[PDB]
């Protein structure tokens, strides 16, 4: 009965918030753990290298000639270089020859500047870290204690994915995620096979998602291109592989990579919340009967509905 | 493979080889171009199979050079200060030898809040050694 | 032979509790027994190795993680409680001058050895020196943890 779920879902949802309210970052990080930072004097292209061979895709900057935190190198970064060269070409050496310490100065140059660096310390509760995390669209926060150390860096995922695995009242939300209002929808950019990269990477940007689903005349989901799909979009040095659809980029993609997740309105967090478990999911691409796009359920949407609720 | 009534999914035409091979069933000459991308030993201290004295000379050559300074010996054992002032220690080990460089405070944990600062200046004094040799 | 005598307890409720974890490979458990004074509590004696262990209690079938004692997640995410256990700028002429150092050679052929080495580093690790690039680390200790920072600087 509906009510009866109801009635299990909000409990099970108090429960993990006391669950995270009780806990702190540092509560949950490993014995022994890695943190890897650069040199702000790094080349950005090289430090492309160093995120893809230790595979992660962020790390905390380090200004050497201020011995101080100077921020987090991430996607959004290596985006705006690639609008930068783009439309600035005949400048390829101003690209080639661009530090991490140079970064801000593009970003902050032509096009918006993000200018906002969240942190927090490790002895705070859990459940505020994911709320600072909640702005950051970059869905990660750096746990910083000054003097300044970083002594790891946080992300939704791992958070999302330490609840599934630790919260048995997981199995308990059963509500049809339809009938929660979690669910992303209009206002939500799209694109063609044919489209040309340039362009759906300069919707990244824009829309500010993380994300952009690729559908075909009707709405029917074929794939998706991932902000990270740039990384190896631009190896060591590239801007040949500019030029490509998405449809060609996407051909870049390793033999390794999992593939693009779907669900329905009809479908349970307890079973999304399982698969975040056995899965480097990020995301969940709403289609519908027939597999026509309706939507998206983000790891935010996600984690702001345990937080705050529907 | 196992799920129930389930209707969460991997989009089939998202695996990567099936998207390859639409996209070269649909004869874009660019397609037949495109691979697909594919991809450590952490050692203590320094390793070097020269003589000791050497070793040793061009650790104190390089660090002079840095700005740094030592104390009065009588030893493969360097008592540090680099600049408030940054401790460190070197020591020789044994043929075959390893060089430890070992953070030890400051002057004019704590050790934590200066992880990077030290890790910095002995980046620079191998960089010194390197180019030296 | 040498392992060294620790106690783990449990004070949160329950008639039969047990412990399992890292020194047990997570297939056993080792019962714990109620405290003659304190009740509500239970403890047991286990001579573990040295080093750092990971572990949970089964507490009336149910599984669970001491809320008094240090918590960790493990590699995959599973959230634990663990314990470690326990046991002048004038370069010497030696090293310049080629006189002193025929005399060294002369009164050697008439450094210390690399003692066999967590909690006995914060040292400094290096690795092979892969593009224009420097890979350096050093182990450091925060709170009851350890981080293994790296520095990753363009020569």
């Amino acid at each position: 009965s509906q009510e009866k779920v109801s009635i299990e879902q909000q409990l099970a949802v108090e429960s993990i918030r006391k669950f995270l309210n009780s806990k702190t970052s540092y509560d949950v990080l490993p014995v022994s753990y890695r943190l890897i930072v650069l040199d702000t004097s790094l080349l950005v292209k090289k430090s492309l290298n160093v995120l893809l061979q230790n595979s992660i895709v962020s790390a905390p900057l380090w200004d050497s000639k201020t011995s101080r935190f100077a921020g987090l190198l991430t996607t959004t970064d290596f985006i705006n270089v690639i609008q930068y060269y783009f439309s600035n070409p005949d400048k390829f050496e101003l690209v080639d020859k661009l530090q991490l310490d140079g970064l801000k100065d593009i970003e902050r140059a032509l096009g918006v500047d993000q200018l906002d660096t969240a942190s927090i310390h490790p002895s705070r509760p859990l459940f505020e870290a994911c709320l600072k995390m909640l702005e950051s669209r970059s869905g990660r926060i750096p746990l910083i204690d000054q003097r300044e150390i970083v002594v790891s860096v946080l992300t939704q995922y791992r958070i999302l994915k330490f609840v599934a695995l630790n919260c048995r009242e997981t199995h308990f939300l059963k509500i049809p995620i339809g009938d929660l209002n979690i669910i992303t929808q209009d206002n939500m950019k799209s694109c063609q096979m044919t489209t040309p990269v340039i362009d759906v990477i300069q919707m990244l940007t824009q829309g500010r998602v993380s994300s952009v689903p690729i559908i075909d005349e009707n709405g029917y989901l074929i794939n998706v291109y991932e902000a990270y799909d740039v990384l190896g979009l631009i190896k060591g040095g590239i801007y040949n592989d500019l030029s490509l659809s998405v449809g060609e980029a996407l051909m870049r993609r390793s033999d390794d990579f999992e593939g693009v997740y779907t669900c329905t309105k009809n479908d349970k967090l307890s079973t999304i919340m399982d698969n975040i478990r056995k899965a480097r999911v990020h995301r969940f691409f709403v289609v519908d009967d027939v597999g026509r796009l309706v939507g998206v359920l983000t790891l935010s949407d996600i984690l702001k509905y345990i937080l705050l609720g529907s | 493979y196992k799920e129930e009534d389930s209707t969460v999914s991997i989009l089939p035409t998202s695996l990567p080889q099936i998207h390859r091979a639409n996209m070269l069933a649909q004869g874009s000459p660019a397609a037949s171009k495109i691979s697909p991308l594919v991809t450590t030993r952490w050692h203590f201290g320094i390793r070097s199979r020269s003589y000791p004295l050497d070793v040793m000379g061009e650790i104190y050559i390089a660090l002079k050079n840095l700005g740094a300074e030592w104390a009065k010996p009588s030893l493969w054992t360097i008592k540090l200060r680099w600049k408030d002032l940054m401790k460190m220690v070197i020591q020789l080990f044994q043929n075959n030898y390893l060089v430890d460089f070992k953070f030890d405070g400051w002057e004019s944990e704590m050790s934590t809040f200066s992880a990077y600062p030290f890790l910095h200046l002995t980046t620079k004094l191998i960089m010194e050694l390197a180019v030296n040799s | 032979s040498l392992m060294v005598p620790v106690e783990i307890r449990w004070q949160q409720g329950g008639s039969k509790v047990y412990v399992t974890g890292s020194f047990t490979k997570w297939r056993k458990m080792i019962g714990l027994i109620p405290d003659s004074d304190n009740n509500g509590s239970f403890h047991v004696k286990l001579r573990l190795l040295p080093g750092t262990h990971r572990f949970r209690f089964i507490v009336d079938n149910e599984l669970r993680v001491s809320d008094f004692l240090p918590t960790a997640t493990d590699q995959m995410g599973n959230f634990v409680n663990y314990i470690e256990v326990r046991q002048t700028t004038d370069i010497p002429a030696v090293f310049t001058d080629p006189s002193v150092m025929e005399r060294y050679y002369y009164t050697l052929d008439r450094p210390p050895q690399l003692p066999p080495q967590h909690v006995v580093l914060n040292h400094l690790v290096t690795s092979s020196i892969k593009h224009n690039t420097l890979c350096v680390a050093s182990i450091v200790r925060y709170k009851q943890k350890y981080v293994t920072q790296i520095l990753y600087t363009p020569i």
